[PDB]
């Protein structure tokens, strides 16, 4: 991709911000994407007005932020390509271990906080042989 | 061919965000669950005293 | 001419088998003939003497 | 050696006279267009 | 909703997940069972007190029952309505945290790949777009073309003059 | 033919990983602080049947 | 109703009819029922003993002629009744052993001639690997349909065309022979079929659910997949559709068929499925 | 590159078995010392023989 | 005959089998009352193998994944699956040979007369008519070596090397010394 963001201003864009969202066709079959007006606009932070080219219609972004969407593309697509890319981009998780031990923990909790009711125990009735019979 | 593997590839990925409203369903599901554990843990008890 | 070859010794231990064969299945199909003779001969006799 | 000798009878046939079919279709409509309903 | 959190489990998180997942399995198969028949046993005393010849011990047995049944639905009827709970909670809330931050940085990601797609489908067609421009837009290839024609002479006007072919035929 | 709970089916925590350990320990002293006292409030009752 | 070895032979010979007795009581009072006699040859024993003491000649391999009339009064109770005799019902499942698979022989061919199919069980299919071991070629069933729900003839009738064809062609096919593509999906589909139709004992399955997974075999889930694994696959898919997807069964068990609705969100499902997981092929 | 000649019809006793067996022996002798093997074959039992 | 509360018995039957037919009354009748089974077989012991069981008319209750565990369960049916398989081409390797079998079925037929021979054992009391001393086997190492030979990291080996050898450890002694 190029370094080339349109202008938003509607000389050049017509109906940029009108709605909350935008489309784009993606590839040969043309598959449709839609994405918040947000998430573009985030877009325009980086974006330097300086530079204007293409018959002034299109803005460059600073080359920071352009190169981290692009390594951010390039990653996607490597892991399109191997085979033995993460299911997830949700890197380590590292959380299933608390999870299990609150899950033990109030299981036991009630299990416990049961028999402190079920054991009032006031008194019993045992038959004694010579006395009780 | 880029555009279609980061496509299909973000598709892969676009469910990775109901990891946590899946998450947050945990600690509004276990505080139920237990309450309707300690009822079915007390006529356990119940069962086993009139079996025997 | 080696496969044709081949192919001839193997029609002729084919052969041999199959003579084997048929004669442990005669072996045993007379067998078989007399035991299904003299089973229902026996259901016959006691069934007469059964009256 | 009975049902295996059909079987593999059955199979073989099945095999040939499924490629012929498929052959006799492919070759049909053309040289028998009369019956052909898409030009019907 | 949070028993269709499987296939975000990693082999080296794996024992501990299969561990939760039959705790609560073996919850479940308590409370379904200790619920599906409801209330069958219910068992009546008229039959016994006649069927048997004692009543002696019997009763105190009975007796035993009817004290303990009391208690029985007196707790349940009591828990029917802290702190103890909140120091795993806060581990809970702490997950909960780091779940949100990994979702956040990989919803950024995925947001960037279709800023990605958003600008490439929007550029122009390269070909149209002009050279100089382009090389403007670009600060990487500038350092690239500066190595091979500014800070020499001789080198060949092929696009790629550090691959091994050209290497080699050096 | 009485029917009463055995406190030791209660099982402990296992701990997992050193974050939990401000729990599972205040977890496992509680249980410790609930098992005998319910003990003694069995025992007392198995004596007080017998005088 | 236990009338074993020990019980005397009238015990054994009356123990059929007593459960058939039982049994009425469930017919005739607009109830359902059904019932097992289990080592159906005992109780012919068991006649022909009592016939021999009692001195009346036999016939051939020792039994009488009553044996027709022994087990013709005792199969012909069950019935299913009318809306006015209460529509209630009397099933029968009779069992046989045989001795070195002989159905040639008198007790299994009266049997057989006064029944409404069979169920053929072998010992080659037994330890070649499918258990429950019934050849699905010598076994019938007279009724077959009308007594199948519409969601599960959809898919079995396709299930029995393709057992056929791989039944026809696997002799051949495993000479190693090179055949085409037509053919090796059709060894392939025969394969997943026979793999999906194995069961552990006691772990029967609900109807909603073989739908399900026989729909996931007919589909062609199925057949890159390694036969080896749909053992798994079989097991987590159901684990699946017990976790997330109750509606498609409760929905399958109540209208009894499956509409273009239910197709989709089990299509939908089994997408999902293969999604999340991952298998050897 | 290995052109192994062989028949198209059964019962041929065992030429076929012993040409597989050489050609075996080559491509697992040529293999070990790197050489990138190549399998030309005349009839469908070398096929059979050395698919798997 | 049967166990109970008070005690138990545990009993072995011989139960002959008058020329060499199964389907007789006596068998027939006998085989109902048992709850496990093992049938010799005269054509096992021409072969030379001793014990001459037939594994496959062999049966028992307690080969359930619920008692014996699921690598057990998994050898013994895979151990029935693969002589089933190897009896299926009796008939066409006696009449054409082994020769127009596939590959895949040769090493079905290989690893089958492998496990054949290996389920051999000299006993103890064979000394007098054998000579060879006595073999116990634990029922592990049994499991090990069937799975082995079942995986294939036996195929190396002859066929010979299995004949009356107990364990594993044995076989691989004897394919050495066969090896001169």
């Amino acid at each position: 991709m190029l370094n080339f963001i349109p202008k938003r201003c509607p000389s050049v864009s017509l109906l940029f911000g009108k709605r909350p969202v935008q489309r784009i066709e993606v590839g040969q079959a043309r598959h449709q994407l839609e994405i918040p007006v947000e998430t573009i606009e985030k877009i325009y932070e980086g974006v330097d007005s300086r530079l204007e080219y293409h018959n002034k219609d299109y803005n460059a972004m600073k080359w920071k932020d352009f190169m981290k969407l692009k390594l951010d593309a390039y990653h996607l697509l490597e892991a399109s390509q191997s085979e033995t890319a993460a299911k997830s981009a949700l890197s380590d998780l590292n959380w299933f271990s608390d999870l299990a031990d609150i899950y033990s923990g109030q299981q036991t909790m009630a299990e416990m906080d049961v028999a402190l009711k079920a054991q009032g125990e006031q008194k019993l009735s045992y038959p004694i042989q010579g006395k009780n019979i | 061919m880029g555009e279609e593997s980061v496509y299909k590839q973000m598709k892969k990925y676009a469910t990775d965000t109901k990891c946590l409203d899946y998450l947050s369903t945990f600690r509004t599901e276990v505080e139920d669950q237990i309450a309707n554990y300690k009822v079915a843990l007390v006529s356990q008890m119940r069962r086993q005293l009139t079996e025997r | 001419a080696s496969e044709q070859s081949a192919r001839m010794s193997a029609m002729d231990n084919a052969s041999t088998n199959a003579g084997e064969m048929i004669s442990s299945l005669t072996l045993r199909y007379n067998r078989a003939r007399q035991a299904k003779i003299t089973t229902e001969l026996v259901e016959i006799i006691s069934g007469a003497n059964a009256l | 050696s009975v049902k295996f000798m059909d079987q593999k009878r059955s199979g073989e046939e099945t095999v040939y006279f499924k490629k012929e079919d498929e052959a006799l279709l492919r070759n049909l409509l053309a040289n028998h267009p009369e019956y052909d309903p898409k030009y019907s | 909703s949070w028993m269709s959190l499987a296939p975000f489990v990693a082999p080296n998180n794996a024992a501990a997940w299969r561990k939760l997942r039959d705790g609560a399995q073996e919850v479940q198969t308590v409370i379904e069972r200790q619920s599906t028949p409801g209330k069958p046993q219910q068992i009546d005393w008229a039959k016994w007190e006649s069927q048997i010849a004692h009543k002696d011990i019997l009763n105190c047995l009975k007796t035993f029952y009817t004290n303990q049944v009391q208690i029985l639905d007196r707790a349940l009827g009591a828990l029917e309505t802290c702190e103890g709970a909140e120091k795993g909670w806060a581990l809970f809330d702490a997950a909960l945290s780091a779940c949100a931050k990994s979702v956040e940085k990989s919803e950024e990601l995925l947001s960037n790949g279709a800023r990605a797609l958003w600008v490439s489908c929007s550029n122009p067609p390269v070909w149209k777009v002009n050279t100089n421009e382009w090389l403007d837009s670009d600060q990487y290839w500038q350092a690239f073309v500066e190595k091979h024609h500014f800070y020499s002479q001789y080198q060949p006007g092929v696009v790629d003059p550090e691959a091994p072919q050209e290497v080699e035929a050096f | 033919g009485f029917e009463t709970i055995h406190e030791n089916s209660i099982k402990p925590v296992a701990p997992l990983s050193e974050n939990s350990k401000g729990f599972v320990e205040f977890v496992n002293t509680q249980l410790e602080i609930t098992k005998a006292k319910l003990r003694n409030a069995r025992l007392t009752a198995f004596a007080h049947a017998f005088v | 109703v236990a009338a074993t070895a020990s019980e005397a032979a009238p015990l054994q010979f009356l123990a059929p009819y007593s459960g058939c007795a039982m049994g009425e009581w469930f017919r005739d009072s607009g109830r359902h029922c059904v019932i097992i006699y289990d080592d159906l040859s005992k109780q012919a024993t068991a006649y022909r003993q009592m016939s021999l003491l009692l001195r009346r000649p036999p016939g051939r391999e020792a039994y009488p002629g009553d044996v027709f009339y022994l087990h013709s009064r005792l199969l012909e109770r069950a019935a299913k009744m009318g809306d006015k005799s209460g529509g209630g019902s009397l099933t029968a499942l009779p069992v046989i052993e045989t001795q070195a698979g002989d159905v040639s022989a008198y007790i299994p061919t009266n049997v057989i001639s006064i029944t409404d199919g069979q169920i053929f069980l072998e010992t080659e299919l037994f330890y070649k690997g499918i258990r429950p071991a019934i050849n699905v070629g010598l076994s019938v069933s007279r009724v077959g349909s009308a007594a199948q729900v519409k969601a599960m003839k959809q898919v079995a009738g396709t299930m029995k065309l393709e057992l056929a064809q791989y039944r026809e062609v696997a002799a051949f096919a495993q000479f190693g022979s090179d055949l085409d593509a037509s053919t090796r999906q059709l060894l392939t589909r025969g394969t997943a079929l026979t793999e999906l139709l194995k069961q552990r004992q006691y772990s029967p399955m609900k109807n909603s659910v073989q739908v399900c997974v026989l729909y996931c075999g007919v589909k062609g889930y199925l057949d890159p997949l390694d036969p080896k694994e749909i053992s798994r696959f079989e097991s987590l898919f159901i684990d699946y559709i017990n976790a997330n997807h109750q509606d498609i069964l409760k929905t399958i068990e109540t209208e009894k068929e499956l509409s273009e609705k239910t197709e989709a969100k089990l299509r939908a499902a089994v997408d999902e499925f293969v999604a999340m997981n991952e298998f050897k092929k | 590159a290995v052109l192994a000649l062989s028949s198209d019809k059964g019962l041929c006793g065992g030429v076929n078995s012993f040409v597989a067996k050489q050609a075996r022996i080559v491509i697992k002798e040529n293999e070990m010392a790197g050489n990138a093997v190549q399998v030309y074959g005349v009839g469908d039992k070398i096929r059979s023989a050395l698919q798997r | 005959i049967t166990t109970t509360k008070k005690g138990s018995i545990t009993s072995v039957q011989a139960v002959y089998v008058p020329a060499d037919d199964l389907t007789d009354p006596a068998p027939a009748t006998t085989f109902a009352h048992l709850d496990a089974t093992t049938v010799l077989s005269r054509q096992i012991a021409e072969l030379g193998i001793y014990p001459a069981v037939d594994p496959l008319d062999s049966t028992s209750r307690m080969l359930a994944p619920e008692i014996v565990g699921q690598e057990h369960y998994d050898t013994a049916r895979a151990t029935q699956k693969l002589l089933q398989d190897y009896k299926s081409l009796q008939d066409i390797i006696a009449i054409l040979g082994m020769d127009e079998l596939s590959e895949e079925d040769k090493l079905v037929v290989s690893r089958a007369r492998k496990i054949q021979r290996f389920l051999s054992q000299p006993f103890t009391v064979a000394e007098v008519f054998t000579g060879k001393p006595g073999r116990f086997v634990e029922l592990p190492e049994t499991i090990k070596s069937a799975q082995t030979i079942l995986r294939g990291e036996c195929d190396d080996l002859p066929e010979m090397a299995f004949y009356m050898c107990g364990g594993l450890e044995e076989v691989r002694s004897k394919a050495v010394k066969m090896a001169q």
